């Protein structure tokens, strides 16, 4: 009911990002949505004196046939002044966590007068026939980092009774999402979630306990071919960058001579001992692996085939903070890009739960393909940063 | 007097921290001064400008050619940024056929859009007096000056706001605004069409804007931005390839400009060689000889550009189809159409700069380009006809290390067909000879050696002059491919060679890589295994090639 002064970082102008082309159905959807929001005062039309722009597109969330408006506030977010809560380190330790969309609550708080012109966006026209419908926000926009910061006080006032009632429930907020962690039963968790949503009304099942870090495992065979031993020495040599005491000389000793790749080689006793020592070494955690809130999080994804994907979250090379394998199949059996996009969304969600921020992705895909198709399968309210790797990494099978 | 509705002014500011322009007035001849006094007197009588006192410290130079011409380049440098009037120009293939299309001249409205009061003082200009014996006449603009930075954007915005209710209450027509011209199309009867045109003239007159009752000068075929727009079709303005005995650099840039521009409707245009002659020149007047490939390419262009070809307009009720053909040397051509033999438009795609490539990657890139273009022009992705078998694409994307995807498409049998030229095995090959390869070079003398030893006792080491480590590693693999049977296992330590071959190229800049590809095509089964170097892995003999 009272606007809080918001400004930009010193020396930075507002965002001026090109609106990318949209299909006709998305344009029409945005026309209906923005017409309705204009009738509600949430947005207002602007004139040519506003040079700032932020991209916009339309999506369809899970279990819904209504379109939704997505604004790519990444540039404005990095150009918006830093607002100033320690991250709940116990949210990742909880048994279950549910994600709720509280973005509607932001639209009840007006936006600072002078700052509105930086939220400008454009509904584009087909074939550049018309100049495009230009809008700016009058309330807190969904996707902007200042919205949860400004609404944090009111959110504390709304969640104060529920927090006081259940001290065992962890509550976290990131952008337009509310993460609610507990240790109850799935039915009790769903009834409790309905309790919290009806509590918020009058004013996504996720289980981190079933997620752990993945160790480097070595094969267990009764007979090894030359090729098997070569791959094993390769994987152990790669793992020696992560683990100090990895030793491969006794296994490389067996590869002496020019033998056929399919020839079975029996292991010597020294080779068995070396392999067992390497197993014991790989069973231990990595030495000196810590998180630095001042550094970026980097996430790498490898396509393993048959709907299987691997990923690693780290900050320094060979110091993995998280590793995982997303093999879920959900209507994307014939589309690599949809699988990759869902994987990026899940990894970003896990990173939000663990560290409270999104990582920078390294995507195994050509820039043009991804930039062409990723909005088609995006269902989250946030967007991370990403870059593209054009050279096949050798370590792929070493994560398989 | 009928009350004229006021046009809302757009608030305008200068760039932050800057000040209005202050430029010395140009000295003018007596006749030019008299002409500018007459013109500015008439404009003041009409209300476009107003006299100002000496308090205004700003000034912008004025000229006459009469016709008054104010040079606002400084004020433009000091004026704020505005939202772009147009992000891009439309494409004729996106237009929808209309029974009637009328052109209205709203030029007189340009000078009828008011300027923000607080900004008018920055448009001040001075007419020098005769013999400079009196203070020059001081004027300022009250409306959008032509040549000012924000005039087109504010004009188009104001006109759009004026036309919004008329277009809303008449959905059965289409109105388009371009510069000081409106274009109104409809499928109604010609009588109803002229009626609604009169209604538009009245609605514009309710803001005091006058559309001429004179029959407009624009009439089919409409010539616009190098385009010919007809009632039922569109094309490019005539493209004439000149007959030159010798071609300079600007002749080749003009020829590649005409061919690039003509390629959007003429199918099969190629610009590879002619643009290749312009590689790394940076000399406009340099005369470059013509290669034979450029001569054959230019002859094919003259054969394609012989007779005129037209494109149709977009019919939203029919499906959108895009068909692709490979032309070789990284060249691709495509037609976008709805009915067979009647193209909406055409185009080409050239492969990107790269050391290694294959046909499937280029076809994928071209599909992405056509998809973006089609979403721009028509707002939807077309269905594709591609020269590649379904099984070929399935094998490729299932086995490719990168994620990839093309939208709905069907196979069309139009050679040359995009195919996979070789496929590496996933597991070692039983019964096949195993070639342990290696290569090495001296960084100073550039002397090296490349070779292999096999499980059957076959060996070879070749010495090489003027080579590198990477070159000797590739050369080692090549030697193993040369001397082996149809099925072969190859063991290397070269992360570089594996990085190249796992990218699956079918063509390369390096002749050595191309030779390796040619050897791979001849093979039946090839398994390529990697091992770490200098780890004592026997067979992998680093000392054999470092002698
Ligand atoms: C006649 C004209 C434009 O046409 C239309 C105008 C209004 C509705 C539909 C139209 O097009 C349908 C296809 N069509 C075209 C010609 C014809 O006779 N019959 C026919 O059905 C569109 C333009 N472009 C490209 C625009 O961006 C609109 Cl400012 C023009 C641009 C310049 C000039 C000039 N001189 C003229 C333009």
């Amino acid at each position: 009911i009272e606007t809080v002064p918001v400004k930009l970082k010193p020396g930075m102008d507002g965002p001026k990002v090109k609106q990318w082309p949209l299909t006709e159905e998305k344009i029409k959807a945005l026309v209906e949505i923005c017409t309705e929001m204009e009738k509600e005062g949430k947005i207002s039309k602007i004139g040519p004196e506003n040079p700032y722009n932020t991209p916009v597109f339309a999506i369809k969330k899970k279990d819904s046939t209504k379109w939704r408006k997505l604004v790519d506030f990444r540039e404005l977010n990095k150009r918006t002044q830093d607002f100033w809560i320690p991250h709940p380190a116990g949210l990742k330790k909880k048994k279950s966590v549910t994600v709720l969309d509280v973005g509607d609550a932001y639209f009840s708080v007006p936006l600072d007068e002078d700052f509105r012109k930086y939220t400008a966006f454009t509904i584009p026209s087909i074939n550049n026939e018309t100049p495009g419908i230009r809008y700016q926000y009058n309330v807190l926009p969904q996707g902007w980092k200042g919205s949860p910061a400004i609404f944090q006080s009111s959110m504390t006032k709304i969640l104060e009774p529920f927090k006081k009632q259940n001290p065992d429930i962890v509550i976290y907020q990131y952008m337009d999402d509310l993460y609610v962690g507990s240790d109850l039963e799935i039915g009790q968790h769903r009834t409790k979630i309905e309790e919290l949503r009806q509590h918020l009304l009058r004013w996504y099942e996720l289980h981190p306990d079933k997620w752990t870090v993945q160790p480097i495992v070595l094969p267990e065979k009764d007979s090894w071919t030359v090729n098997d031993i070569q791959k094993l020495v390769g994987k152990l040599n790669w793992a020696s960058q992560i683990y100090p005491g990895i030793k491969v000389r006794q296994l490389s000793k067996l590869l002496r001579g020019t033998k056929a790749l399919t020839e079975v080689i029996p292991l010597t006793e020294e080779a068995e001992l070396e392999l067992a020592e390497n197993r014991e070494i790989l069973k231990e955690p990595v030495h000196g692996v810590y998180y630095d809130p001042s550094k970026d999080l980097i996430a790498e994804i490898q396509k393993q085939g048959q709907g299987q994907w691997t990923y690693q979250i780290y900050q320094e090379p060979f110091k993995n903070l998280k590793t995982g394998k997303y093999a879920r199949m959900r209507g994307a059996h014939t589309n690599d890009v949809k699988q990759l996009t869902e994987a990026v969304q899940k990894i970003t969600t896990e990173s939000i739960v663990i560290w409270g921020k999104t990582p920078k992705f390294k995507l195994p895909i050509q820039k043009e393909t991804w930039e062409t198709w990723w909005t088609e399968y995006w269902q989250a309210t946030w967007i991370p940063e990403w870059e593209f790797v054009n050279t096949p990494p050798l370590v792929k099978l070493w994560y398989q | 007097m009928v009350p004229i509705s006021p046009i809302e002014t757009v608030p305008v500011k200068l760039k932050p921290g800057m000040d209005g322009p202050k430029v010395k007035q140009w000295p003018l001849t007596e006749e030019k001064i008299k002409a500018l006094v007459e013109i500015c007197t008439e404009m003041e009588k009409e209300g476009k400008i107003s006299k100002i006192g000496p308090e205004n410290p700003y000034n912008t130079p004025v000229f006459a050619i009469w016709r008054k011409l104010v040079d606002f380049r400084e004020l433009n440098k000091r004026t704020q940024d505005f939202w772009e009037v147009q992000l891009g120009i439309p494409h004729p293939a996106g237009l929808k056929k209309k029974k009637s299309v009328t052109v209205l001249d709203v030029g007189d409205a340009y000078f009828s859009v008011p300027l923000d009061e607080d900004f008018r003082k920055y448009t001040a200009f001075t007419i020098p007096s005769i013999n400079n014996e009196t203070p020059g006449i001081r004027y300022q603009y009250n409306v959008l000056p032509q040549g000012w930075k924000g005039s087109p954007a504010i004009f188009q915005s104001s006109m759009t706001k004026i036309l919004e209710p008329f277009a809303a209450q008449n959905p059965d027509i289409v109105i388009y605004q371009y510069m000081d011209d409106l274009y109104v199309g409809s499928d109604l009867e010609i009588g109803q069409h002229r009626t609604k045109i009169e209604e538009l003239r009245q609605h514009l007159l309710r803001w005091g804007l006058t559309t001429p009752d004179k029959k407009h000068q624009k009439e089919p075929p409409f010539l616009w931005m190098g385009y010919e727009l007809h009632p039922d079709k569109w094309t490019v303005q005539p493209i004439v390839l000149p007959e030159k005995d010798s071609w300079t650099v600007n002749d080749i840039q003009k020829l590649v400009g005409k061919l690039n521009w003509a390629s959007q409707i003429y199918p099969g245009i190629k610009v590879r060689q002619l643009s290749k002659l312009l590689r790394g020149t940076k000399a406009l007047t340099e005369v470059i000889p013509l290669t034979e490939e450029a001569e054959l390419e230019l002859a094919e262009n003259r054969e394609i550009l012989k007779e005129p070809v037209h494109g149709v307009y977009y019919d939203p009720s029919k499906d959108l189809i895009a068909e692709i053909q490979k032309q070789g040397q990284g060249q691709w051509t495509y037609q976008i159409y709805q009915e067979p033999f009647k193209n909406l438009k055409t185009g080409k795609y050239a492969r990107m700069r790269g050391a290694h490539t294959n046909d499937v990657k280029q076809l994928t890139e071209a599909v992405q380009k056509i998809t973006t273009e089609s979403i721009v022009i028509w707002g939807k992705t077309p269905k594709f006809k591609l020269p590649i078998q379904k099984e070929t694409w399935e094998t490729w994307w299932t086995e490719y290390w990168q994620a990839t995807w093309i939208p709905e498409w069907e196979f069309v049998n139009t050679p040359p067909l995009v195919k996979l030229w070789y496929q590496l095995e996933k597991e070692p090959i039983v019964g096949a000879e195993t070639f342990y390869v290696d290569g090495a070079a001296n960084r100073e003398t550039k002397l090296g050696k490349a070779g292999y030893v096999t499980n059957k006792g076959r060996q070879k080491v070749v010495p090489l002059t003027n080579t590198t480590n990477q070159k000797t590693e590739l050369q080692a693999i090549y030697l193993a491919l040369q001397d082996s049977g149809l099925e072969v296992n190859i063991v290397t330590d070269s992360q570089y060679a594996l990085g190249i071959i796992q990218a699956q190229p079918d063509k390369s800049e390096s002749e050595l890589v191309n030779q390796i590809i040619e050897q791979l095509i001849k093979k039946e089964k090839v398994y390529l295994a990697w091992v770490p170097a200098h780890k004592g892995i026997g067979g992998n003999e680093q000392v054999d090639k470092l002698v």
